[PDB]
């Protein structure tokens, strides 16, 4: 399973444009309060490597093999911000419903 | 859903009422003939 | 300046995403070809007669005695063509890149895509030849499928016991009429995108690298467009009968039905769904969810990103799905006998599994092998 | 619009005129090299579907054929 | 002479449309001989017929 | 009168249904009662 | 500061007169 | 069916133009063979100059056929010479005329009878040289003679092109064929009046786009190669 | 660019010029493709 997803995640292309995980998702109201908590320069790099990815979609391009972003190395920095959002939101939903 | 429960309780008869204002509507404008023919009126 | 405010803040000083590919080109050439189709339309106008006594007399004097109007009514005709074929590429981008999470636009593009089904519908009836008819009368009695009230519709449209001359010179009006509607709608549409702005095919927020739109996709919508004119005039110049059918140059006779009716291409999707279920009712839902399921599609979004740039499964499943489309499309053509039926059938059945129950599955697959689920 | 757009920092951006560059650096020089990387990154997900299309749809043209040559069995 | 007549007959001599042809007078034999058979060669003639036209036109414009 | 007020008024969804009953009726009532004044004021050119 | 890194080098891209181009 | 082949036509060429010497001999052939009762409406004596004919020929072969304009202060159905501007014949004054005069059949106006079938041109002439004798097992009730190519094979329609049924005024050898296919180049003219001229228009249109699309593609490569060699870079301030 | 590269207003003439002159030189150039291809 180690291997496969080792594999999917060569399958899948966001590290060939030097691109974390947590850059990928979809900005929904949730994703965007986990962004909005984020530290300076978790964001600082989050934004300059998201216009990188951009640029690089733009010339058609990807990066070379080197400056990929390696599974192993790719980290979930987002997150732990988010699962807060999550919960956060759920609890306020629960007291409403309730 | 507790409170959606209470809430659409007191929306229920408004609803309803709606509801009911539209049908009475389309009978009329449709002028169904087949409702209304019951109906004491008679279109002839 | 209050008029140039908005034409400046729609097309020169609007900030557009770096990276869109080829694709984005298609809408605007959308808009460009609803423009043709409206001038060529006009200039259809001005000698087209809606009488069923004249109307076949005056498509053929416009052929053969005014002046380069065999050329206005073919850019009319390959044009409705091309219209339906940037209209598919368009839905099929904003199917695969995650666009339909602009759900207004997706909607107010949902109803675009209906008028302008009818508008095409009605037009393709106009010039009364045998196809023309027949496949009015076989359309128009798709209505009367309704349960209840289905007999008096069909025969309001009709505006008597059978297509005729009163349904003609409706059809002429409501075809005349209905592409102004369509630019409206259009303008609203462009105004429910403004409001988020366009997507791009990475599918992540593009505000660190935006550009203008005046010197970046200006030249580019510029370069479409002239390629775009060219696949219309090598339709119009070169292959003007590649993709109508040799029978609608019959006057409209209804003591003799064509044996061959197919509804042109473009409708042949639907119209392999609809002859898939062997229910009459059940085939017009059928062909009506067939438009619809993509208005449904925003509901059934259940993965975490927005575009299918970095999710191949679900990549595998849209090009299954474009797959069984062309499938359903061939369908359509061949007529009814073993086995073109059971491909219709089945074509059908995974075309609604894939878009209603694989690809969401897909997604939550998808999201449990990256550790998000 | 512009200026209210996102928020970034410390990203400086290079750039050239376009008069002072030549029009198609290494077009074709790594054009190619770069559409052949694009195709095979694409082709294992975009073509075995099309394929099976030009298999159903010839299976389908033939069956038909068979299906419509007759029957020597039958009358005889 | 008629032309097409000429091409007919070479594109005829050609195997293609003799062994086709054979099939058909096999058909036609069977058709008319079998009673119990109310089957015709128009669904093989249209075969025949078929590969010798399109020989046939493949270079029947040649003399016209 | 109160009860007007306050039980067809007051529910603005009532409101709207004794409007939709009015207009059911309201048809019948004028176009027989204008049909017949009409009638009545040609009472004798028409085809009878 | 400002000045440790230089302008990226655009050779390739320079096309290596300026109103003949 | 049997599906007409495909016939090496010269017209058939994308930048090739009908051969108009083909046009004037199956106008010939119309004139005198198939006319009788088949009904060319919407090609009028007009559409031939500068196609097959000149003015005084064309005019000539009008006043050939007299036509009908009774407005006369008590002559209601006036039948004059006919001009130019007078459309070609009608072989049957009503539909029902032509199903008494044809057996029961309707002869279809030839007025667009190739862009009306499928199989188009090479239809017409698969099966003007396709009348052939019934497979074994089939017979017809008038005037149908087996015709592979026709819908059912049952054509109402005798086999009109007998060889030498009527002599080219060029002389060409009237051969049964070189009838069939002067008739289809002709029946394609009529169905398409501008073949020619649409094929200009699609030749100087290729040039145009061809030196318009490079062009606008290279700007659209000057006006992005801005962006395409913009160099971006962070700098942390570290 | 000295002539009809230096400011919009020479640059526009050098169009309508030559637009004038391509008009009638693409025509006769294609009559003869035409020609030569049929
Ligand atoms: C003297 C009678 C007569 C002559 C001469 C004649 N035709 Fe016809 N033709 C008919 C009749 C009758 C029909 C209708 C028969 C039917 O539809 O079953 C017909 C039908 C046709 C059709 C319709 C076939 C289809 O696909 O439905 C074509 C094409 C045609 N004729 C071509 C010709 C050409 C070409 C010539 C001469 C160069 C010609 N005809 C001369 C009587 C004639
Ligand atoms: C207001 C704009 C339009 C006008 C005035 C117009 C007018 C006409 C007229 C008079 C005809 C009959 C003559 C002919 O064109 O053959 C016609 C036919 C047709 N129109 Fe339109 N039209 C318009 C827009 C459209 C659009 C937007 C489409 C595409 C959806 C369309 C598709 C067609 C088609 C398919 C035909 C039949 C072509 C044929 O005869 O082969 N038209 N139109
Ligand atoms: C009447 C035909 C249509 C026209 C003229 C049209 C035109 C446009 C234009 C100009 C845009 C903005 C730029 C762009 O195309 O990306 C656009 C965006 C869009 N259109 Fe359409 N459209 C049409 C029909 C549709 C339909 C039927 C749909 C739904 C399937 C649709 C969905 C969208 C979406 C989702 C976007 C945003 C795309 C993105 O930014 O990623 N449109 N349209
Ligand atoms: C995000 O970038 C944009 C964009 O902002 C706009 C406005 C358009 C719209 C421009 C066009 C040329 C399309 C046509 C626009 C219309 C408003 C059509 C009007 C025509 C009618 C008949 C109405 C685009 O096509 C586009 O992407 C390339």
């Amino acid at each position: 399973l180690d291997g496969f997803r080792k594999w999917y995640y060569n399958a899948a292309g966001f590290n060939k444009l030097g691109l974390m995980r947590d850059d990928t998702l979809h900005e929904t109201e949730d994703v965007k309060e986990a962004i909005r908590r984020l530290p300076e320069d978790l964001y600082n790099d989050r934004m300059f490597r998201i216009k990188r990815a951009l640029d690089l979609t733009m010339r058609h391009q990807i990066l070379p093999k080197d400056q990929w972003t390696k599974y192993e190395e790719d980290k979930f920095y987002l997150e732990p911000y988010l699962k807060e959002v999550i919960r956060e939101r759920k609890e306020r939903e629960e007291w409403a419903k309730k | 859903g507790p409170r959606y429960r209470e809430l659409a309780r007191n929306w229920i008869p408004t609803a309803g009422m709606w509801g009911t204002v539209g049908a009475v509507g389309l009978v009329w404008a449709t002028d169904w003939r087949l409702i209304l023919d019951w109906v004491p009126y008679i279109n002839g | 300046h209050p008029l140039f405010k908005i034409i400046n803040h729609s097309f020169i000083d609007l900030p557009a995403p770096s990276n869109i590919s080829s694709w984005w080109n298609f809408g605007s050439l959308l808009g460009v070809c609803l423009m043709v189709q409206i001038i060529t339309g006009l200039f259809l106008a001005m000698h087209y007669t809606s009488d069923t006594m004249t109307a076949f007399s005056s498509v053929t004097h416009i052929c053969r005695d005014v002046n380069y109007g065999w050329l206005i009514r073919y850019m009319h005709a390959n044009g409705a063509s091309m219209f339906f074929i940037c209209l598919f590429l368009h839905v099929g981008r904003g199917l695969y890149y995650g666009s339909y999470t602009f759900m207004e636009t997706w909607n107010i593009g949902v109803l675009l895509l209906f008028a302008v089904m009818a508008t095409a519908f009605m037009g393709y009836v106009l010039p009364w030849g045998q196809m023309s008819f027949w496949g009015a009368t076989v359309i128009t009695n798709l209505l009367s499928a309704i349960p209840y009230i289905g007999t008096t519709l069909v025969e309001w449209i009709w505006g008597g016991f059978s297509v005729d001359k009163a349904t003609l010179t409706r059809f002429f009006a409501f075809h005349f009429i209905l592409p102004f509607i369509i630019a409206a709608l259009a303008i609203v549409h462009l105004l429910f995108l403004h409001e988020t702005g366009s997507n791009n095919p990475t599918g992540l927020n593009s505000d660190a690298d935006k550009i203008p739109f005046h010197p970046y996709y200006t030249i580019k919508d510029i370069l479409g467009i002239l390629i775009m004119f060219l696949i219309l005039m090598t339709l119009v110049l070169f292959f003007p009968d590649m993709l109508g059918d040799p029978d609608n140059y019959m006057p409209a006779n209804p003591l003799n039905t064509p044996p061959h009716i197919k509804p042109e291409w473009y409708f042949l999707f639907a119209y392999a769904i609809l002859r898939s279920i062997p229910n009459k009712l059940g085939g017009v839902l059928a062909l009506i969810l067939s438009i619809l399921i993509l208005a449904l599609m925003p509901f059934l979004h259940t993965s975490k990103q927005r575009s299918l740039m970095f999710r191949p499964i679900t990549q595998i499943l849209y090009w299954i799905l474009v797959a069984n489309l062309l499938i359903l499309t061939w369908i359509g053509g061949q007529p009814v006998e073993h086995p073109f039926i059971i491909i219709g059938q089945l074509a059908s059945i995974s075309y609604f599994s894939i878009i209603l129950i694989l690809m969401p599955i897909s997604g939550i697959i998808e999201d449990k092998m990256l550790k998000l689920y | 619009e512009f200026g209210n757009l996102a928020r970034i920092r410390h990203v400086i951006s290079y750039s050239l005129s376009p008069f002072e560059q030549r029009a198609f650096p290494s077009y074709f020089s790594k054009g190619i090299p770069n559409v052949l990387r694009r195709t095979r990154e694409r082709i294992l997900r975009v073509a075995p579907p099309f394929v099976v299309v030009y298999l159903i749809y010839t299976w389908g043209n033939q069956e038909f054929e068979q299906s419509k040559r007759k029957n020597p069995a039958m009358y005889e | 002479v008629d032309p097409l007549t000429t091409v007919r007959e070479h594109c005829e001599q050609l195997e293609k449309c003799v062994k086709a042809r054979e099939r058909l007078e096999l058909c036609d034999n069977r058709v008319s001989s079998r009673s119990q058979t109310e089957e015709d060669c128009t669904e093989e003639l249209f075969d025949f017929l078929h590969a010798r036209d399109h020989c046939v036109a493949h270079k029947l414009f040649k003399n016209l | 009168p109160s009860r007007l007020y306050s039980l067809l008024f007051r529910r603005t969804s009532t409101f709207a249904l004794t409007i939709a009953v009015g207009a059911l009726f309201f048809e019948r009532a004028f176009d027989q009662g204008a049909d017949a004044i009409y009638e009545h004021i040609n009472e004798g050119k028409l085809w009878k | 500061s400002h000045t440790d890194v230089k302008v990226p080098d655009f050779s390739d891209y320079r096309r290596a007169s300026s109103e003949a181009r | 069916e049997l599906h007409p082949p495909s016939y090496p036509w010269s017209h058939r060429g994308l930048l090739s133009s009908l051969d108009h010497t083909s046009i004037r001999r199956g106008f010939q052939v119309y004139k005198q063979v198939c006319s009788s009762c088949h009904s060319m409406d919407y090609v009028a004596y007009r559409h031939l100059v500068g196609v097959c004919y000149t003015e005084e020929e064309a005019k000539a072969l009008a006043e050939e056929v007299e036509v009908q304009d009774g407005p006369n202060d008590d002559g209601e159905m006036f039948m004059r010479p006919g001009k130019l501007s007078d459309y070609f014949p009608k072989p049957y004054p009503n539909p029902e005329a032509a199903r008494a005069a044809n057996n029961g059949a309707l002869p279809p106006d030839l007025s667009y009878i190739v862009r009306a079938r499928h199989g188009g041109e090479d239809y017409v002439f698969s099966l003007l040289t396709g009348y052939c004798e019934p497979p074994t097992g089939v017979s017809l009730r008038e005037g149908l003679y087996f015709n592979p190519y026709f819908p059912g094979q049952a054509i109402g329609m005798a086999p009109p092109i007998y060889t030498e049924v009527l002599e080219y005024d060029d002389g060409t050898p009237a051969t049964m064929s070189q009838v069939a296919k002067d008739v289809a180049t002709f029946l394609r003219w009529a169905s398409e009046p501008e073949h020619d001229h649409r094929k200009r228009m699609g030749l100087k249109m290729l040039l145009m786009m061809g030196l318009l699309l490079p062009l606008t593609y290279a700007m659209k490569r000057h006006k992005w190669s801005v962006l395409k060699s913009r160099k971006l870079a962070y700098r942390p301030p570290k």
